[PDB]
């Protein structure tokens, strides 16, 4: 099988309801206060190998 | 600060503090905490530090 193909999807904070579907391959930013108190930074993949 | 191996102890307990105040503050080169969420640091109580 594929060394890097299988990944999980490290994120928090928006619990989810049952039997959800989420695609949302975004980058994890905020663009506010709670990032390092400026734009674009805290802006880690959440998708993890 | 002292050298790596005789690095320094100390105890803190009794006390009242936040670190929203300081986990927001960008003067560090990394704050990684391993199995603890630091946006909940402020709602949990221990016996000491």
């Amino acid at each position: 099988g594929g060394n890097y193909n299988y990944l999980y999807r490290l994120f928090r904070k928006s619990n989810l309801k049952p039997f959800e579907r989420d695609i949302s391959t975004e980058i994890y930013q905020a663009g506010s206060t709670p990032c390092n108190g400026v734009e674009g930074f805290n802006c880690y993949f959440p998708l993890q190998s | 600060f002292a050298s790596v191996y005789a690095w320094n102890r100390k105890r803190i307990s009794n006390c009242v503090a936040d670190y929203s105040v300081l986990y927001n503050s960008a003067s560090f080169s990394t704050f990684k905490c391993y199995g603890v969420s630091p946006t909940k640091l402020n709602d949990l109580c221990f016996t000491n530090v």
